[PDB]
């Protein structure tokens, strides 16, 4: 198949409405869309939908022989798939550039920022360690992914629980979720990306761009942040010439945005725990 | 037999053996050419914030009011009368697609190629089918440009019978910025051969005949006394280019006359290359002035 | 200038490879003395002093062993001025962490002029490596070259009626070699004696474990004869008195006889002759390791770069552990729990790993 | 590619014992050899034969030996046919030629008498050396195989494996003891490592160092692998054309002679360079 | 081991604000339309640019407005001490390709070569830190050698943060320590950044420092490169006449 | 893990390597001997041409998927896929391969392009697919011969047939060239060789070799010996093709 071409009418109208600082749906430039965080029945599943963009996230575990360079700390395996239901162009093995950049960015952001404790999840140093993989799947594609993918990975890795294990010497004993209560993970800080889109070589900048705004933009600035104001990654794509003050301002924005998103995530987890502590296999949060 | 190995020696830069201290105005991207009231721009520059900014590495040239740049390495841009030599790449239903050292695929329309003898009536489908059996894919043509399109491509033709398809000969590929823009690229030297010097970087070297348009292939042998000369010319051209000097009748003739003592093979060894080039250059410089 | 120094290394994945690093020989390095123009006059921070007086002027520079065994002879305030090198400091760093830390904490004091001199990155004192010369010899020869250079430099600076440098050793071999190399040289004892200052200066100075037989041989020897299994146990009394219970009560002492047991294990005791007994047993193998996550705290190495950190459990009946975590910033002050993973034949401490943190102490 | 009349010219030239470079049919061209280019490797080399530039890295790693041959180690070959040679190579189009060349290089070393692998064994069945050779193409101007082989040999000659004592201990604890003497690193003999030789047949005459323009003019090419003694390890044939039974013998004899000459010259050159020392400055890509 | 001695020096023997001597060249391979070589320390990048030429297998991607940049990355197996395989096709070399492509499509000024491939190729022979910037700069020198118009030297380099200070042009040691490293590539004439990659955790107020430091390092790299280029152009012109 | 095949174990080593014995050595035999050959063309139905060859423990198929649209540029092509079944040889190898399959494929292509005349098959690619069911000695030669039979059967034009032959070297003190050997004579060997020619016009088409050692004269004797073997083998293939053509005449 193929994506429908973009008419000059829409392009010019968008550029003008930007010049005049007018978005389409009716929001400002420094605003996200209503993001909803919904949970599943199995610890580790989360569907996060911002506006029209829905993304699914599952977290699974295994025990495996670690790699020699790091025989003490475990492993972590990201993967993001762009399901053909996200959009027509997403045939298998065709839109590889987008996959590559997204996956490298997400790996970098979460792994190298040391968001979780790869050490806590050791069982037998040299023989058996955990292996936590996280599979994100793109269901609907309307605009901003990285933010959605990240919020999903984070809600999952904070809403996941391992099968408890006992150990003595080399004797390792795994157990079932019914015999004991699974144990959660160990996070230090939850980073979530923030996407800025540049229009007219750098003059205008938007937040949470829709799909059209992504088609008539020249540049994309991703910025990862925490609630403690700690840059984890920043990336520029699209072949665009920005400056210093622009990234400084974008960072001062990402600060507030990430603080708010984090408050929401925490509220969501609280509500989900409350529900399961009352009978109910769901959990729901709204921006 | 004879085989030889040798370590790599380090270059000797700055070309101090000459000692010129040129009187030119070199530049590089980002450099700001003279900013004045309404100076027109040419190939090798652009504009930014009311400032004429270079775009390519080379020397600047200021014609009466036009500011251009003359880079030192490019691919053949199409002029309108420049002769050219070309290796064919494709045979489309309507025309031939030819490869020059150009930024696109040069084009020879079926209407352009001359016909066997002077049998000129018009082009029909029978000609459309002989379009292949005569000018095979991979062959060579010595043409001259007809025109340049807005997309950059070059449509070329064959004005007379001196042009057309080429015999067996030999060929060299050099840079196009190493052939002096002058007239009569078609030379027939006293050495016993003849040479074609493209406005592009394709030089052709063929033994000179005695009769004096490629519609027949004289796939006959060539006397040793006319292949040794061609090979020596080939190696002399390679020498000249390896030392970054211009290329035309007198240059090649004098490198030839220089490379008689040194045999037909030992004049690619960088030492011999350099001494021949120095001799030729010095004698040109002193004789011309 | 530029120098490419190579050297091999053993990986973490039981492997060997090679490194090729660069080494820049800067010529804008300072001696530390103001007088030496052509090295820089306005050079603040820790630096030497114009007129020293305890050979009255007497700058001095020591060798490694002196730093390692007489830091108090230097930490003292009775001295005023001294030069310190780079190789010396690197060796101190490699051997002892506390000593290196002390020397740094002192170099941070503008008064006690412990001016450092980067000899390795200097165009003159630097000296390459040579086949047939160990690294210790490399550093020794480098220090000697530095001393000789110092003598020449400070010689041409002024009339030499103002300043003179000294080399200090601990053993007389090094000193004597220095003399045969054409320079002054003392030992710490001679110097600390010559000053006839208060006697405070002299006052401030005056295991490889056995093997382990596999479970096959242990089980074979118990049935067949000598060896007998039992539960190992320690005591709050002493780090050495331990009790084995047979499946009778054996006693055993000494870090060797305590061949890597723990409060509750399954050891294969051998019995010692009656010339030492109430009996006295020895350990040669383990039939069943019986461990568990021990709670405790993380005593760190002040080096903020180091990964290996020491762990003190709460029960006095356990040895400290040598873990690998990189955090060492979030944990100090918060009780953790660690699981043991081994005890090879080279370490007085075992090798463990963190499994979870609980909360700051006192809570 | 090229035309038909040029092919006629070239073939009659060969039949006449001349060539566009004015050389006969048994004459290579100046091959610039260099060694110790890259530093992070346990061995390296570079060749520039006319307009073909090859780089070769050699890494001596520690790995498990092969069950069928625990008494000695092994050579592995990888070949990056970088698109920098001709743009028609990419992540998939150069795999063909890379695989071909690697399979050849293996076939040259299933000989058991070329590199004494027994010298590469530390502890049988437990640890061993592994020579990861990495060829890197940067131009393609013909006579590719001969240059690759010469580079492999110069790299082997320039390989310096360190001595290691792997001491066992009970309760599964292993220790490696280095020798802190980068000057005391071992050196593997190459008195048998063979050179490749590519005889392309043009008309009714055979030719060595078949330049591209002449490869396109040919129909068959016999690859021989010779050692300095005179034996013939490998004898392969490549070409979309036929080949007579008698010409094979002439090709083989010529390969023998050319191998003698080539190995002599290479040995002399590399001894020279090893003599000079760091005074050479290692001019590479500058 | 250590990164910043209390005096201000590094391991290699250079302060924070300086970098290692780049030694370069332009004109390695003649069978191409543009070539270069650079060693920014122990690193050794190698670039090639097959010029604006025809598209084959048109496959309906020949942009009619502008040109088609195709840049390929490669890190040789023997680059690092740890041997690796599959240097191409990996999920990292392709990201590097994207990066180089979106830089040079910004700089290379394609509006003048429509329906034409500019094929950039980069091979890294030796890596000791700063592996992307060396490649950016080598490809720049290549482009220039190929007389391809381009707005400005797109000069790149890397910075880092240690002990409350900013380092310029990191090596592998302090690159392995895990500290924040920020690589970038800017166009000096305008002061505009063409690329800004970054990977590690650090506070925000500590951003301007490393940012301006990387910028100044790139300016210095610009000086060195342009001196090289001017020597090259001068020699060539002198030989012409 | 491959996601186009069944989830098996990560690694799996055979039992032989865990055996303890000195395998049996062949001993003596007539060096200029040939194994009994069964060659038949026309086996397969769904293929334009097919052939089957058995020589000792060697058992090879070859099929020819005929012209499939895809001067010197409008010249035919033939792409050959050699493939040994995973149940051949002492050891098991996953179906894909990627090391020696492709080498032998190159060999087949280099030995077939000469015989076949592709000017009469322009703009076309012939898909040759060989399959080695069991390895019992000279394999690449059997594959060459079988592909030749399959082509000649499908009715593609040619100049002559292709006959292969494999040789080995006895590592004894008096090394003799062993003709048409067995997997045992080939794994206990010092050198191996493979010739392939077109016997009418007496021209080699593709050969190959390797050695723990050797020397010019020895290799030359090997060559001529393989030529004689191929000559003595040709008539079998002739009769096989004649027989298949007779069966076709019978069918209609
Ligand atoms: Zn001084």
């Amino acid at each position: 198949m193929k994506e429908t071409p973009l008419s000059n009418c829409e392009r010019r109208f968008l550029l003008r409405a930007i010049e005049e600082k007018k978005r389409l749906d009716g929001r400002q430039t420094y605003d996200y869309r209503n993001i909803r965080i919904s949970f599943g029945t199995d610890y580790g599943c989360c569907i996060v939908e911002l506006g029209k963009t829905r993304v699914l996230g599952q977290v699974s575990c295994e025990l495996v022989s670690p790699k020699l360079n790091r025989a003490t700390e475990g492993i972590l395996f990201f993967n993001l798939e762009l399901s053909q239901m996200a959009a027509p162009a997403f045939e298998p093995g065709r839109q590889s550039d987008l996959l590559v950049k997204l996956n490298r960015l997400m790996e970098r952001c979460l792994r190298n920022s040391k968001c979780i404790d790869t050490e806590s999840l050791c069982v037998v140093a040299g023989e058996k360690v955990w292996q936590i993989r996280v599979d994100l799947h793109l269901l609907n594609h309307d605009g901003n992914i990285i933010d959605a993918a990240s919020i999903a990975a984070i809600v999952a890795l904070c809403h996941f629980r391992r099968p408890d294990v006992s150990v003595q010497g080399d004797e390792v004993t795994l157990y079932t979720p019914e015999e004991r209560d699974p144990v959660p993970l160990s996070i230090h800080h939850m980073p979530i990306c923030v996407s800025f889109a540049f229009f007219q070589q750098g003059t205008y900048l938007l937040v949470d761009p829709n799909e059209r705004e992504e088609r008539v933009m020249d540049g994309l600035l991703v910025i990862a942040m925490n609630k403690h104001r700690e840059i984890c990654t920043i990336q520029s794509s699209g072949g665009i010439m920005l400056l210093k003050d622009q990234v400084l301002r974008c960072s001062k924005i990402a600060g507030v945005k990430v603080a708010e998103i984090t408050e929401l995530i925490l509220k969501a987890l609280e509500n989900d725990q409350k529900v399961r502590k009352e009978g109910g296999k769901f959990g729901f949060a709204e921006s | 037999m004879a085989m030889e190995m040798r370590l790599p020696v380090a270059r000797k830069p700055l070309s101090e053996r000459l000692g010129r201290d040129t009187k030119k105005h070199l530049v590089v991207p980002g450099d700001t050419i003279t900013t004045d009231t309404g100076f027109m721009r040419g190939h090798g520059t652009y504009m930014g914030e009311e400032k004429l900014i270079a775009s390519v590495a080379g020397s600047v040239e200021r014609v009466n009011k036009l500011i251009c740049v003359k880079a030192l390495k490019t691919r053949y841009i199409g002029e309108v009368g420049d002769i050219v030599v070309g290796r064919i790449t494709e045979v489309q239903q309507k025309r031939w697609k030819v490869e020059t050292n150009s930024r696109l695929d040069s084009v020879l329309l079926l209407s352009s190629m001359n016909l066997p003898g002077g049998e000129l009536r018009r082009r029909s489908a029978e000609d459309e089918l002989a379009m292949r059996g005569f000018l095979q894919e991979g062959d060579l043509i010595s043409a001259e440009v007809q025109a340049v399109f807005s997309d950059g491509a070059v449509s070329l033709h064959t004005r007379s019978l001196k042009y057309g398809k080429l015999g067996q000969g030999v060929l060299v590929q050099v840079s196009p910025s190493l052939v002096k823009r002058q007239k009569t690229h078609f030379h027939d030297l006293p050495c016993g051969a003849s040479v074609i010097l493209g406005n592009n970087g394709f030089i052709w070297i063929y033994p000179t005949p005695e009769h004096k348009g490629g519609f027949i292939a004289n796939l006959e042998p060539v006397s040793l006394a006319d292949r040794e000369v061609i090979s020596r010319l080939r190696n002399c051209i390679i020498s000249l280019v390896t030392q970054r000097m211009m290329l035309y009748d007198t240059s090649i003739l004098y490198c030839y006359e220089a490379s008689l003592p040194h045999q037909i093979k030992d004049i690619l060894k960088p030492e011999i290359m350099e001494e021949i080039v120095m001799e030729t250059r010095q004698r040109l410089l002193e004789q011309e002035g | 200038m530029l120098k490419s120094k190579t050297f091999l290394k053993k990986t973490r994945a039981g492997g060997v490879m090679k490194i090729v690093r660069e080494h820049y020989l800067r010529d804008d390095i300072g001696c530390g003395a103001p007088g030496c123009a052509a090295c820089g006059g306005a050079h603040e921070g820790p630096a030497l002093e114009p007129q020293p007086q305890d050979p009255q002027p007497h700058y001095l520079l020591p060798d490694t062993n002196v730093l390692l065994h007489q830091i108090d002879v230097l930490e003292d305030p009775a001295i005023r001025n001294v030069i310190v090198l780079q190789t010396v400091l690197q060796e101190v760093r490699n051997r002892s962490a506390p000593v290196y830390k002390r020397i740094r904490d002192v170099t941070n004091n503008q008064e006690k002029h412990f001016y450092t001199f980067t000899n390795e990155h200097h165009r003159e004192t630097y000296v390459e490596q040579e086949q047939g010369e160990n690294a210790n010899d490399r550093n020794n020869r480098a220090i000697r070259v530095a001393a000789k250079w110092y003598n020449e430099h400070l010689k041409k600076m002024s009339a030499d009626n103002q300043l003179q440098v000294i080399f200090i050793t601990n053993d007389r071999r090094n000193k004597e070699k220095a003399i045969e190399e054409g320079i002054p040289a003392f030992t710490c004892e001679e110097y600390v004696k010559s000053l006839t200052a208060n006697p405070e200066l002299i006052d401030r100075l005056a295991i490889i474990f056995s093997e382990h037989l596999p479970l096959s041989k242990l089980q074979q020897g118990i049935k067949s004869g000598t060896y007998l299994q039992g539960t190992f146990r320690a005591s709050r009394e002493n780090y050495l008195e331990a009790t084995v219970w047979i499946h009778k009560e054996i006693i055993l002492q000494g870090l060797k006889h305590l061949n890597r047991a723990v409060h509750e294990d399954i050891v294969a005791v051998e019995l010692l002759p009656k010339s030492q007994w109430k009996p006295t047993g020895r350990v040669v193998g383990i039939i069943k390791r019986n461990w568990r996550p021990y709670c405790g705290m993380l005593s760190k190495s002040d080096i903020k770069e180091s990964r290996r950190h020491l762990f003190t459990p709460a029960d006095k009946r356990i040895p400290r552990i040598r873990i690998e975590t990189r955090q060492a910033s979030t944990l100090e002050g918060r009780r953790i729990i660690v699981a043991i993973d081994g005890w090879p034949r080279n370490s007085r401490y075992p090798n463990g790993h963190f499994v979870r943190n609980l909360g700051d102490v006192g809570e | 590619t090229l035309s038909e009349a040029e092919k006629v010219y070239i073939v009659h030239g060969v039949q006449e014992d001349l060539r566009v470079d004015g050389r006969g049919c048994e004459d290579y061209r100046c091959v610039e050899v260099e060694t110790d280019v890259v530093s992070n490797t346990s061995g390296s080399a570079r060749v520039k034969l006319g307009h073909t530039d090859i780089l070769v890295g050699v890494k001596a790693e520690m790995g498990t030996p092969k069950l069928e041959k625990p008494n000695e180690g092994y050579l592995e070959f990888f070949v990056d046919c970088s698109a920098s040679a001709t743009p028609e190579f990419e992540g998939r189009g150069g795999d063909d030629l890379g695989t071909e060349i690697a399979n050849t290089l293996y076939r040259i070393f299933n000989n058991k008498s070329s590199v004494d692998l027994k010298t590469l064994c530390i502890s049988p069945r437990e640890h061993c050396w592994v020579l990861y050779v990495d060829v890197l193409l940067l131009e393609c101007g013909g006579n590719l195989f001969d240059a690759i082989s010469i580079a492999v040999k110069a790299a082997l000659f320039n390989t310096r494996i360190p001595r290691v004592r792997v001491l066992e201990d009970e309760e599964g604890s292993k220790d490696i003891e280095l020798s802190d003497d980068p000057y005391d690193c071992i050196r593997l003999s190459v008195e048998n490592v063979p050179c490749i030789v590519t005889l392309c047949k043009i008309g009714y005459r055979h030719v060595v160092d078949a330049t591209l323009q002449e490869e396109a003019c040919s129909l068959a090419s016999l690859l021989v692998s010779v050692t300095s003694k005179g034996v013939v390890t490998c004898m392969r044939k490549v070409g979309k054309g036929s080949l007579d039974p008698e010409s094979i013998f002439e090709m083989m004899e010529t390969g023998k002679r050319v191998g003698k000459v080539l190995h002599a010259s290479l040995q002399s050159v590399v001894h020279k360079e090893e003599s000079l020392g760091p005074k050479r400055q290692k001019v590479g890509f500058l | 081991l250590e990164l910043l001695s209390d005096q201000g020096y590094r391991v290699d023997g250079r302060r924070a604000g300086e970098l290692r001597k780049i030694q370069a060249r332009m004109g390695v391979f003649a069978q191409a339309d543009g070539s270069a070589y650079i060693e920014q320390g122990n690193t050794k990048a190698l670039a090639v640019v097959y010029g604006p030429h025809e598209i084959r297998g048109s496959r309906a991607r020949a942009l009619p407005d502008r040109a088609l940049v195709n840049c390929q990355y490669s890190s040789a197996t023997f680059s690092t001490g740890e041997r690796k395989r599959r240097p191409h096709g990996d999920r990292k070399s392709c990201e590097m390709g994207l990066q180089l492509r979106q830089t040079f499509e910004a700089a290379i000024l394609t509006q003048l070569h429509p329906r034409s491939q500019i094929d950039i190729y980069v091979q890294v022979l030796q890596a000791d830190g700063g592996t992307y910037a060396a490649c950016v700069n080598a490809a720049t020198l290549a482009v220039l050698d190929a007389g391809i118009p381009m707005r400005d030297f797109v000069c790149a380099c890397s910075a880092g943060f240690v002990d409350g200070t900013a380092l310029a042009d990191l090596s592998h040691v302090e690159e392995a320590a895990g500290g924040p490293q920020l690589a970038l590539a800017l166009l000096p004439a305008s002061g505009q950044i063409a690329l800004l990659e970054m990977d590690a955790r650090l506070h925000e107020d500590h951003l301007e420092r490393v940012l301006e430091a990387a910028a100044q390092a790139a300016r210095d790299v610009h000086t060195l490169l342009d001196r090289v280029v001017r020597q090259h152009v001068r020699e060539a012109s002198i030989l012409l006449g | 893990g491959d996601h186009r095949r069944i989830r098996g174990p990560e690694e799996s080593q055979p039992p032989q390597l865990y055996a303890a014995d000195e395998e049996e050595a062949p001993g003596t035999r007539d060096p200029t001997r040939l194994r009994p050959v069964y060659a038949r063309a026309g086996l397969l139905s769904q293929a334009k041409g097919s052939a089957y060859l058995e020589a000792g423990g060697t058992k090879v198929l070859c099929a020819v998927s005929g012209p499939r649209q895809a001067p010197a540029a409008l010249r035919g092509r033939l792409l050959c896929d050699f493939r040994r079944a995973p149940f051949a040889g002492r050891r098991r190898r996953a179906p894909p391969g990627g090391c020696e399959e492709r080498e032998l494929a190159l060999a087949l292509q280099e030995a077939l392009e000469p015989a076949v005349r592709l000017g009469r098959y322009p703009r076309a690619q012939l898909e040759v697919s060989a399959l080695l069911l069991e390895d019992g000695g000279s394999a690449l030669a059997a594959a060459l011969t079988a592909a030749a039979l399959a082509l000649a059967d499908a009715g593609v034009e040619m100049y002559d047939l292709v006959v292969g032959c494999g040789l080995s070297l006895a590592p004894g003190p008096a090394p003799t060239w062993l003709l048409d050997p067995t997997r045992l004579e080939e794994e206990r060997a010092a050198a191996g060789l493979t010739v392939a020619l077109m016997p009418v016009l007496n021209q080699v088409a593709g050969l190959l070799g390797s050695g723990e050692g050797g020397l010019t004269e020895s290799w030359a004797e090997a060559v001529r010996l393989g030529l004689e073997g191929c000559q003595r083998l040709y008539p079998v293939l002739q009769q096989s093709l004649v027989r298949a053509a007779r069966r076709r005449g019978a069918a209609a």
